[PDB]
DNA sequence: CCGGCAATCGATGTATATATCTGACACGTGCCTGGAGACTAGGGAGTAATCCCCTTGGCGGTTAAAACGCGGGGGACAGCGCGTACGTGCGTTTAAGCGGTGCTAGAGCTGTCTACGACCAATTGAGCGGCCTCGGCACCGGGATTCTGATGGGCGG
DNA sequence: CCGCCCATCAGAATCCCGGTGCCGAGGCCGCTCAATTGGTCGTAGACAGCTCTAGCACCGCTTAAACGCACGTACGCGCTGTCCCCCGCGTTTTAACCGCCAAGGGGATTACTCCCTAGTCTCCAGGCACGTGTCAGATATATACATCGATTGCCGG
C-alpha cells in the first residue's frame, strides 16, 4: 500500500527462502505400476487394514440426512405434526451406533465358537436370544 | 543554519538507536528514541539533478505545502471549537547537508535482507546533496501487519467510528481532502482510556475506545482551504495513477476523477466517503478475527455494519454520514 | 454485634466440593424427613475422590498421546483399562468415545 | 439274555420325568454346611434362620437350570449333542455376567 | 442476566484437575460428561441410603447410612479408600467445629 | 407430507464399516436386512417412550432430555448430552 | 469347628439331575468342576450382601429379609418368602 | 349428629382399600402432597391386574381336575401368557418348576 | 405385653377370587406370592409416578402422574384395559 | 438267496381305579386402633399477555461417496473312516433323614430422659450472567523417510 | 523330483515443519439470594431391664441314595473333494454437505386470583388374633396299557 502497485521487488522470495525454497518437488515412491501384472492384494489383507483404521477413529460412521428422515417418519406414527431439536436426533445417532456395534461383537464371537469365519443371519438369532432381546 | 550537517539534528546516540520502518517515493522512514519517547524520522533527498528510484528529485516549493497541512493537522488538536487526535504531531523539520552515514546504510541492509525493499541503495549521495527531515510521533503498527491481529468486530466498529468522527471533525474544521486512505496508511497504537472525546462546532461526544486509537499519516496529496486560499498539488498530468488494476482502490481514483471532471481544484467531501468505502470493503474481506460470531448481540451488529456498508453510498459528506446512519446512534 | 466472621464448611473439613450445596440437595430430594449434621461431609468427600482417581487416569492417557487437554477419548481409555471402574460403570455409554483396540488370533494370517 | 436299553431312552424318560414335579434336588444338609463355610469368611459366629437356608438353596436352583438351558442351546449350536465346558464360558461371556 | 441462572459442578472439577495435573487443561464436552458422571453417583448413593433408613424403620439419614451404602454399591479396594476418606473428613469437621 | 420407504437409506457400505468397528472379517449376503430390521425394533422403542415423555408435559417439542430419560428408563444410560 | 472340603458334598447325580430339569441329553466329564465353581461364586457375592445388611442392622442372625433384600438388590426378585 | 360413615371403596365401587392406599402413598416419601383422585386410580388397576393373574391361575388349576391353587398353577398361567411373561421376566416364583419343553433334534428318529 | 398386628391383602385377594371363580380355593404359599406380586407392582407405579412429578418441577401427584406411570410400565395390552378401569372408577368416584 | 419291511411277542415302566386317614383350610367371636365426618387457613397451580430464539424451508455449487460389473481364490459343506469316552446295569457301602431330649443366646418389647435437628431473624459474600480480550493448541498441506506384502530365483536327500 | 527359503520391488503408513483459524482461560461489573451466625424448643432415639422363642448340640435306627467296576457302541474329530460366492479394483451416476437467508411458531417469564390439600378433634366400625371341625388331598394297593427291543417270515433283484 504505497499509493501505487508495482511487480514484487517489495519481498525477495522470503516465503520460498523462509521454506519451500525448492523442496516443493515429489515425494514417496516415483514410479508406479507400468507393469503387465495386475498388482493385487490377496484377499483379507484390505479386510484388516480397514479393522485396524475404523478402531482407532471416533466419529459416525452413517449419513445424518438419511438417519434423520428416518426417525421422523418412525416418530409420524405416535403423534402427528411433531418438531425436534439438533441434540434429540444426535443422541438417537450415539445409541444406535453403540448397540449396533456391541451386536456385531457378540456376533463374531458365535460365529467363531461354530469354527468359522463368516458371520450368518443364525449367529445374530441366537445372540439376540441368550441376551435375553427375543423370547 | 539551513543545511545544517546531519550530525547536528542526529546525535550519535540516536544515529546508533535508528531502526529502519519504511521506503518509499519520497524517502526513508527511521525509528528512534528520543527525548525519552519513541520518534520516527522522515527522510527525503531534495534539490538534485540526479534520477533515483525512478523518480526526478523533488524541490523545496512543492514540499512547503506539505510542511504546510502536516502543521495544521498537529495543531487543530488543540483547537477548542474541533478537536481530535486521530493525526500526528510535529516535532521537527529541518534541513540537512551531508552523505547518509554508513550506520542508517548497514540498517537498510539488514532491512532489505529481512523483508526487502522497493528502491535503491541510498549510497550514491555526495557532501553537496540537501536533504529534508521531519519528525514525528509514533503511532504503532499498520492495519496491513495487522491483519491477523485484530480482536472482533467490535474493534472493527471502533475503528471506523474513529475514523468517520475523525475525518468529520476535520471536514468541518479546515474543509479538508487527504484522498488516500489506503490500509497500508492508518496506525494503531495500543492505550488504557475508556473513552475518546471529540468535539464538533462545540458540540462534544464520547465513543468507545476498546483498547486502540487509530491515527492518519502520509498528507501528500492532499487538499486543504484556510481563509479564502487554498493548498493542494495539481496532479491532472500524470495518468499512471489512473492506469491502476487488480483492486478496487485501484478503481477508486477513477471513480473520484469521473465525479470531479477531472478537476482537484474544487472541494467535492464525498469523495473521502468512498475511502470509507473501501476501507469497509477491506473489513469485511481480508481481515481473520480471533472470535467467531456465535453471539447474537455480534451477529446483530454484522448485520448493522453489513446495512452500512450497503447503503451509506446514499449521504453526502462524513458529517452527514456520522450525524445521520443508524450505526452510530 | 460482632457475628465473628464467616467461614465455609468445606474449610473446616478440609474439602473442596460444596457441603451446603450438598445439605440442601438432599433436603429437598424427598429423601428422608430429616438429615444429620455429618452425611452431607461424608458425601462430599467420597464424590471428591472418585473425581480425583478418574482425572489423574484421563490425564496420563492425554500426555501419553501428546496431547495437553482432555477429550472424550481420554476418559474412554481410562475408563475401560481399568478393572474396577469398568466394573463400575458396565451400563453406561460415553458420547464420542470408541472402542478399545482388539482383534481376534484366529483372525490374523498365518 | 438280559434285557438292556438303548443309550438315550433313559435319558428322555428322566428329562420328562424332572421337568413335571417341583421338589428341590441337592440334598439339605450339605448346602447348609457349604453356606456356613463360605460365609465364616465375613464374619465369625453367625446364625441362620431356616427360611434363610431354604431362600438360598431356591435362588440357586433356579440359576443354574436357567445357564444349563443355555448352554444347551449353545451346544446344539455348533452341530453337538454333548455339552462342554467352551459352551459355559460362552453363554456366561455373552450374558454379562464375567 | 435475563435468563434464569444454571447450577453444575464445573468450579470444581477444575480445582481438582488443576491440583492432580497442574499443567493440563479440558475441553467443553469432557466437562459435560464429568458433570453427568457426578450426578448420577450422587443418585445411586443417595437412594440405596434412603432404602436402608426406610428398612430399619428410621427417620434420619446419618454418616452409617452413606458409609453402608459406599459399601453395598462400590466395588472392592474402592470401598475402603472412600471409607478412610469419608472418615478422615468427619473427624476433622467434628474436631474443628 | 408422508415420509416412505426411508429404511433404504441405510446403505449397505455403512453397515459393513460398523461391521469393520466390531471387528468382523467376512460378512455373509443376507445380514443387511437383519441388521435393518433390529435397527427398526430398537428406535420404535426408545421413539415410543420419549415422546410419551413429550406430550405429558404439554409440549410440542422432543428435547434431548426425553430422550436420554427414556434411554435411562431402557437401562442404557448416555453421558454427555446434557445429562 | 472350622469347617472344610464341602464343595465336594455337591456330587455327580445332583449335577445331573439339574442338568435333566434343563434338557440336556448327553454330558462331558469335565463339566462338573465348572458348575461347581460357578456356584460357589454366585454364593459368594450374595452371600457377602446379605451380611452387610445384618451387620448394619445391629443382629447376630441372618433372616429371610436380609436374603430377599440382596436378591433384589442383584436384580433377581424372589416371591414367596414374605417381603 | 354425624351421618353415619360410607367407606371410600364403596363409593368407587371396588374391592380394594382407598384409605391405606392414601396413607401408604402419603408416609412413603414420594411427593410433598398427594391428590384426591390418585388412591382410586391405584386401586383400580391393582384389583384389574389381580383379577387377570387369579383367572388364568384358577383355569390351569380346573384343568388339573383339583379344587385349591398351588404355586404351580401361578406358575402355568404367568408363563402360558405373553404379556404377563414379558412384565414378570426376572421374578422367580418359588416351587414353581419349568415349561415341558424338548428340543427337537435330540428325540429319536 | 402384646404381639404386635402384621397387615397384608388377603382378605381382598380372597374376595376378588371369590368374585371370579365362585367355587375354588387357595393355599398359604400362593397367598405369599400374591402378596408380594402386589407389594412389587405397588412400589414400581408409585416410584415411577414420583420421577415423572419431580421431572416438571411440581409439589403433588395427581391422577395424570399415574396414568402416565401405567402407560410407561405396563405392555401393549393391559395398558389400555388398566387405563379405561382407572378412568371409570375416577368418574364414578367423583360423580358420588 | 440274500439285505429288507412288516408283523408279531415279551418285558418294563407309567397311568388309572377304589378305600382309609389326616392336618391344613374355611368360618365364628371379641376387641381396639385406624379411618371417616366437620371445619379453617393459606399457598400451589391455572390463566392471560408478551418477547424473542430456534426450527423449518429454499437455492446453488462441488465433489465425495454410493452403485455397478467382472475375474478368481479361498472357504463352506458333504461324505467317510476310526477310536475311545460315555451310557446302562449290578453288588456293596455310607450318610441323609426322622424322632426325641435338653440348654441358653439373643430377638423383641417397654419405660426414661437427654441431646441433636427443625425453625426464625439479620447479615453478607459466593457464584452466575453479560461483554470483552488474546496466547497458544489443533489442525492441515506437502515432502521425505520408513515398513510391510507379494513376488520370482535358487541347493537339496 | 518334489520343493521350501531369500533378495527385490512397490505401495501404504508415519514423521517433520510452516502456516491458519479459533477455543478456552481470564478481566471487569452487578446483582441475587442462598449460606452462615446466634437463639429457642419439642421429640427421636440411645440406653437399661426383662421375658421367652427358636437356634444349636447330641443320640439311635432305617432305608434309600451314592459309589465302584464291567462292557459295548454311538458319537466326536480329522481328512479329502467340489463348487459357489464374496473380495478387490476400475468406471460412471447420484445426492449429501456447506454456506447464506427470511418467516413465524412455540417455549419461557411475569402478574394475579382462588380453590384444593394439610392439619385438628371426636367417635365407632372394619380388620386382626385365636379357637374348632370337617373334608380335599395324601397314602396304599391292585390293574391295565403304551412302548421299546428282538425274532420270524416271506420277498424281488
Amino acid at each position: 500500500a504505497r499509493t501505487k502497485q508495482t511487480a514484487r521487488k517489495s519481498t525477495g522470495g522470503k516465503a520460498p527462502r523462509k521454506q519451500l525454497a525448492t523442496k516443493a518437488a515429489r515425494k514417496s515412491a516415483p514410479a508406479t505400476g507400468g507393469v503387465k501384472k495386475p498388482h493385487r492384494y490377496r484377499p483379507g489383507t484390505v479386510a484388516l487394514r480397514e479393522i485396524r483404521r475404523y478402531q482407532k477413529s471416533t466419529e459416525l460412521l452413517i449419513r445424518k440426512l438419511p438417519f434423520q428422515r428416518l426417525v421422523r417418519e418412525i416418530a409420524q406414527d405416535f403423534k402427528t405434526d411433531l418438531r425436534f431439536q439438533s441434540s434429540a436426533v444426535m443422541a438417537l445417532q450415539e445409541a444406535s451406533e453403540a448397540y449396533l456395534v456391541a451386536l456385531f461383537e457378540d456376533t463374531n464371537l458365535c460365529a467363531i465358537h461354530a469354527k468359522r469365519v463368516t458371520i450368518m443371519p443364525k449367529d445374530i438369532q441366537l445372540a439376540r436370544r441368550i441376551r435375553g432381546e427375543r423370547a | 543554519k539551513g543545511p545544517v550537517p546531519f550530525s547536528h539534528c542526529l546525535p550519535t546516540e540516536k544515529l546508533q538507536r535508528c531502526e529502519k520502518i519504511g521506503e518509499g517515493v519520497f524517502g526513508e522512514v527511521f525509528q528512534t528514541i528520543a527525548d525519552h519517547t519513541p520518534v520516527a524520522i522522515k527522510i527525503i533527498a531534495i534539490e538534485g539533478p540526479d534520477l533515483v528510484n525512478g523518480s526526478h528529485q523533488k524541490t523545496f516549493e512543492e514540499i512547503l505545502p506539505e510542511i504546510i497541512i502536516s502543521k495544521e493537522l498537529s495543531l487543530l488538536s488543540g483547537e477548542v471549537c474541533n478537536r481530535t487526535e486521530g493525526f500526528i504531531g510535529l516535532n521537527s523539520v529541518h534541513c540537512v547537508q551531508g552523505s547518509y552515514p554508513p550506520l542508517l546504510l548497514k540498517a537498510w541492509d539488514h532491512y532489505n535482507s529481512t523483508k526487502g525493499s522497493a528502491n535503491d541503495r541510498p549510497d550514491f549521495f555526495k557532501d553537496d546533496q540537501l536533504f529534508i527531515v521531519l519528525e514525528f510521533e509514533f503511532g504503532g503498527i499498520d492495519l496491513e501487519q495487522m491483519r491477523t491481529k485484530l480482536s472482533s468486530l467490535a474493534t472493527a466498529k471502533s475503528i471506523l467510528h474513529q475514523l468517520t468522527a475523525s475525518l468529520a471533525v476535520a471536514e468541518a474544521s479546515l474543509r479538508f481532502e487527504h484522498r488516500d486512505l489506503h490500509w497500508g496508511n492508518v496506525l494503531l497504537k495500543k492505550t488504557s482510556l475508556k473513552k475518546l472525546h471529540y468535539t464538533l462546532n462545540g458540540k462534544s461526544s464520547t465513543i468507545p475506545s476498546c483498547g486502540l486509537q487509530v491515527s492518519i499519516i502520509d498528507y501528500t496529496l492532499s487538499r486543504l482551504e484556510r481563509d479564502g486560499i487554498v493548498v493542494f498539488c495539481d496532479v491532472s498530468m500524470d495518468e499512471d495513477l489512473f492506469t491502476g488494476d487488480g483492486d478496487y482502490q485501484f478503481d477508486i481514483y477513477r471513480l473520484m476523477k469521473k465525479e470531479n471532471n477531472n478537476r482537484w481544484g474544487e472541494y467535492h467531501p464525498y469523495s473521502n466517503v468512498l475511502w470509507l468505502h473501501y476501507l469497509t470493503d477491506k473489513m469485511l474481506k481480508q481481515m481473520t478475527f480471533k472470535t467467531k460470531c456465535n453471539t447474537p448481540a455480534m451477529k446483530q451488529i454484522k448485520r448493522k455494519i453489513q446495512e452500512f456498508h450497503r447503503t451509506m453510498l446514499n449521504f453526502s459528506s462524513a458529517t452527514d454520514l456520522l450525524c445521520q446512519h443508524s450505526l452510530f446512534k | 454485634k460482632t457475628r465473628a466472621k464467616a467461614k465455609t464448611r468445606s474449610s473446616r473439613a478440609g474439602l473442596q466440593f460444596p457441603v451446603g450445596r450438598v445439605h440442601r440437595l438432599l433436603r429437598k430430594g424427598n429423601y428422608a424427613e430429616r438429615v444429620g449434621a455429618g452425611a452431607p461431609v461424608y458425601l462430599a468427600a467420597v464424590l471428591e475422590y472418585l473425581t480425583a482417581e478418574i482425572l489423574e487416569l484421563a490425564g496420563n492417557a492425554a500426555r501419553d498421546n501428546k496431547k495437553t487437554r482432555i477429550i472424550p477419548r481420554h476418559l474412554q481409555l481410562a475408563v475401560r483399562n481399568d478393572e474396577e471402574l469398568n466394573k463400575l460403570l458396565g451400563r453406561v455409554t460415553i458420547a464420542q468415545g470408541g472402542v478399545l483396540p482388539n482383534i481376534q488370533s484366529v483372525l490374523l494370517p498365518k | 439274555k438280559p434285557h438292556r436299553y438303548r443309550p438315550g431312552t433313559v435319558a428322555l424318560r428322566e428329562i420328562r420325568r424332572y421337568q413335571k414335579s417341583t421338589e428341590l434336588l441337592i440334598r439339605k444338609l450339605p448346602f447348609q454346611r457349604l453356606v456356613r463355610e463360605i460365609a465364616q469368611d465375613f464374619k465369625t459366629d453367625l446364625r441362620f434362620q431356616s427360611s434363610a437356608v431354604m431362600a438360598l438353596q431356591e435362588a440357586s436352583e433356579a440359576y443354574l437350570v436357567a445357564l444349563f438351558e443355555d448352554t444347551n442351546l449353545c451346544a446344539i449350536h455348533a452341530k453337538r449333542v454333548t455339552i462342554m465346558p467352551k459352551d459355559i464360558q460362552l453363554a456366561r461371556r455373552i450374558r454379562g455376567e464375567r | 442476566r435475563r435468563k434464569t441462572r444454571k447450577e453444575s459442578y464445573a468450579i470444581y472439577v477444575y480445582k481438582v484437575l488443576k491440583q492432580v495435573h497442574p499443567d493440563t487443561g479440558i475441553s467443553s464436552k469432557a466437562m459435560s460428561i464429568m458433570n453427568s458422571f457426578v450426578n448420577d453417583v450422587f443418585e445411586r448413593i443417595a437412594g440405596e441410603a434412603s432404602r436402608l433408613a426406610h428398612y430399619n424403620k428410621r427417620s434420619t439419614i446419618t454418616s452409617r447410612e452413606i458409609q453402608t451404602a459406599v459399601r453395598l454399591l462400590l466395588p472392592g479396594e474402592l470401598a475402603k479408600h472412600a471409607v478412610s476418606e469419608g472418615t478422615k473428613a468427619v473427624t476433622k469437621y467434628t474436631s474443628a467445629k | 407430507k408422508v415420509l416412505r420407504d426411508n429404511i433404504q437409506g441405510i446403505t449397505k457400505p455403512a453397515i459393513r464399516r460398523l461391521a469393520r468397528r466390531g471387528g468382523v472379517k467376512r460378512i455373509s449376503g443376507l445380514i443387511y436386512e437383519e441388521t435393518r430390521g433390529v435397527l427398526k425394533v430398537f428406535l420404535e422403542n426408545v421413539i415410543r417412550d420419549a415422546v410419551t415423555y413429550t406430550e405429558h408435559a404439554k409440549r410440542k417439542t422432543v428435547t434431548a432430555m426425553d430422550v436420554v430419560y427414556a434411554l435411562k428408563r431402557q437401562g442404557r444410560t448416555l453421558y454427555g448430552f446434557g445429562g
